[PDB]
């Protein structure tokens, strides 16, 4: 590979982390759920320009794990910042969430406000333009998935690795 | 896991189905996922299981209740029959806790003459406490609901009747008083006038009247010539939407448990005519008001058991054959397989729910010959006996239609079996934070499904049935 991307995943507990990791990796979605115990890691290589890209992935569950967790964000090139759209406390959080990246992670790491649960249509408490104008003034992507639906799911890591590539240009 | 949501995504996938995984499944994303296709079931197919989201709503967790709070909160909007109904069964069933603050900003957010109308009915029936004769009751029952009328027609509507309307008439004179009790109930009979859908169209016209007695003469009569002389004396009686409903009102008897019979009613009702069973019952609707006052759906051409052998002075058997015809007659051969239908299909509804207090009072019999049960308060936790008489209707023990009788309850019993989770659930759910007779000793559920006899074999169940008769007995 001719890189080695080294990104996490970060969020409230129940709002996508494992699913969002496991559709892009696998197309594979279990409604039956395990909390994350401490961190999962899953593996995809990606061709951008040309150079295969190789992504080590890793979803932190971080005060809980918090000598471990620290260590998978320090050298983290991105991170995805996922809230859940049917739950307006997972996004009142996310600046929580900042904050706690922002204390140890490098300040050139890319962070995208992913939105998960797109397909619970009806019962959406987020609103789509709060959320992408959440993102513009805080310099980040905003974008909605379904690890459901799979849909958006392998157009928003492709979003931020890219973004990764195109970043690192400045060499 | 992969295999659940096909299976949700699978048409198998029916709304009795959403229910039983919500109030089992611990895992919220189901729980949600599933608080989400209630929008996608048909607006009358998750109405029927209200109650039993309410009640989930009230008394589980706050991932269960915030994950109906959505639907509930639409269809509120969209009807405010629903949103009335919404509120009655809120405030029924907690006692507190969330469902109040729910029932507050219901009310909140033009059911004021609804509420004020329903509020009504019930502080006359209180007020009826103080006369000591069923006589005293009905004088100020008539000129009490005589005043009604000063505010109708208006946004008010009888949540019992199947179609949107509104109320414009009420004839106080045809209203009687049920007996002396000081909790006595009432029947009402009410002209409406019905509509598309209730919440679009206006409130209808006001037309006046002017008495002599020409149409409030109340006598026994057919429910065809009750509501000819009383159409023919309203000022409303000419619309082509003009409608004649009734109602009973009991403003001191808790009617929780008698809804959780009339859906008990309906499934197997629902049940049967799917496995092409004819057999025959009768569920009327009940407007749970609080968690002590409520309403009735009065059954027209329907007399109780115990007043058609006090007017006639005759046996059954005798009276359907005065009523009916002969032996031979098509009128007679009508009105006792209506009978034996009727009778098989209650004495399952009976077994099931275990319905005891089973007398003559309880138990009518409309104009068609088929027989209906009422109610059902002394229900799970006297019993039902085809008594000599009714043995009689179907032509003695060797008959054909008493074996027929027998055959009935068997396939109606096979036919519970193969959908035995559709009912099960109905009164599983209740069972939840509730405080009523039903529900003690925590057996309920367990010997509920129990006598279902799941385990059986068809030949067994054909001895079980043998037994139930001779006991009946
Ligand atoms: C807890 N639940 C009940 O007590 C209940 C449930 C269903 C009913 C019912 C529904 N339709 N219907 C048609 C005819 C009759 C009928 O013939 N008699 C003689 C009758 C018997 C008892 C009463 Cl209490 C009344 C009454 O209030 O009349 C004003 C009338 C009764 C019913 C009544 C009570
Ligand atoms: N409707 C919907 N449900 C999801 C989606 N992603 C995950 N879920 C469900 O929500 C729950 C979240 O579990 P999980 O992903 O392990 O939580 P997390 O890793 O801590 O964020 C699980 O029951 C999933 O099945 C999605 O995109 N849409």
């Amino acid at each position: 590979y001719d890189y080695l991307f080294k990104v996490v995943l970060i969020g409230d507990s129940g709002v996508g982390k494992s699913n969002l990791l496991s559709r892009f990796t696998r197309n594979e979605f279990n409604l039956e759920s395990k909390s994350t115990i401490g961190v999962e890691f899953a593996t995809r290589s990606i061709q951008v320009d040309g150079k295969t890209i190789k992504a080590q992935i890793w979803d932190t569950a971080l005060e809980r794990y918090r000598a471990i967790t620290s260590a998978y964000y320090r050298g983290a090139v991105g991170a995805l910042l996922v809230y859940d759209i049917a739950k307006h406390l997972t996004y009142e959080n996310v600046e929580r969430w900042l904050k706690e990246l922002r204390d140890h992670a490098d300040s050139n790491i890319v962070i995208m406000l992913v939105g998960n649960k797109s397909d619970l249509r009806h019962l959406r408490a987020v609103p789509t333009d709060e959320a992408r104008a959440f993102a513009e003034k805080n310099g980040l992507s905003f974008i909605e998935t379904s690890a459901l639906d799979s849909t958006n799911v392998e157009a928003a890591f492709q979003t931020i690795l890219t973004e990764i590539y195109r970043i690192v240009s400045q060499k | 896991q992969s295999w659940l949501l096909r299976l949700f995504e699978s048409k198998l996938f029916d709304i009795s189905m959403a229910i039983s995984y919500l109030y089992n499944s611990k895992e919220p994303g189901v729980q949600a996922y599933i608080g989400n296709r209630l929008f996608c079931f048909r607006n009358e197919d998750v109405d029927f299981y209200l109650p039993q989201l309410l009640n989930m709503y009230i008394h589980m967790d706050e991932d269960v209740g915030d994950a109906i709070k959505p639907y509930i909160v639409h269809r509120c909007r969209q009807s405010i029959n629903f949103s009335l109904q919404c509120a009655l069964l809120l405030g029924a069933y907690s006692s507190h806790s969330r469902g109040t603050k729910l029932r507050k900003l219901i009310l909140s957010d033009r059911l004021a003459p609804e509420r004020e109308f329903i509020k009504s009915l019930m502080a006359i029936g209180k007020r009826l406490a103080t006369l000591p004769t069923k006589e005293q009751k009905t004088q100020r029952l008539i000129s009490e609901l005589s005043l009604l009328n000063h505010k109708l027609p208006a946004r008010v509507w009888l949540p019992t009747a199947g179609f949107d309307h509104h109320v414009v008439r009420v004839p106080h004179t045809q209203a009687v008083v049920y007996n002396s009790k000081d909790k006595a109930p009432y029947l009402i009979y009410v002209e409406v006038l019905e509509c598309e859908n209730f919440d679009t169209t206006s409130v209808p016209a006001r037309i006046p009247e002017n008495p002599e007695d020409p149409s409030a003469v109340a006598l026994k009569e057919p429910w065809q010539e009750k509501v000819r002389r009383i159409r023919e004396g309203s000022p409303y009686g000419h619309l082509p939407n003009w409608r004649l409903l009734s109602v009973i009102v009991k403003c001191g008897d808790d009617l929780r448990q008698e809804l959780l019979a009339f859906q008990v009613l309906k499934q197997l009702q629902s049940i049967w005519e799917q496995e092409r069973v004819p057999l025959w019952i009768k569920p009327y609707k009940i407007l749970v008001i609080s968690a002590d006052s409520g309403m009735i759906e009065y059954v027209v051409n329907a007399v109780s058991i115990h007043q058609v052998k006090k007017q006639s002075q005759l046996s059954l058997l005798d009276y359907f054959l005065q009523e009916h015809g002969s032996y031979t007659t098509e009128a007679f051969l009508s009105a006792q397989r209506n009978f034996v239908q009727s009778c098989a299909g209650y004495c399952l509804v009976c077994y099931l729910l275990q319905v005891k207090d089973r007398h003559n009072g309880n138990i009518l019999l409309d104009a068609e010959g088929h027989i209906i049960h009422i109610d059902f308060g002394f229900i799970l936790s006297s019993a039902f006996k085809l008594t000599t008489e009714f043995v009689d209707v179907m032509g003695g023990l060797d008959g054909d239609m008493f074996n027929y009788y027998k055959m009935l309850m068997l396939q109606g019993l096979i036919a519970a079996r193969k959908h035995m989770d559709k009912v099960v659930q109905i009164v599983e759910i209740m069972q939840q934070g509730s405080q009523l007779p039903c529900f003690h000793g925590s057996s309920t559920i367990r010997n509920l499904k129990e006598r279902f006899h799941m385990s059986m074999t068809e030949e067994q169940l054909q001895l079980l049935v043998e037994q139930m008769v001779d006991g009946s007995m």
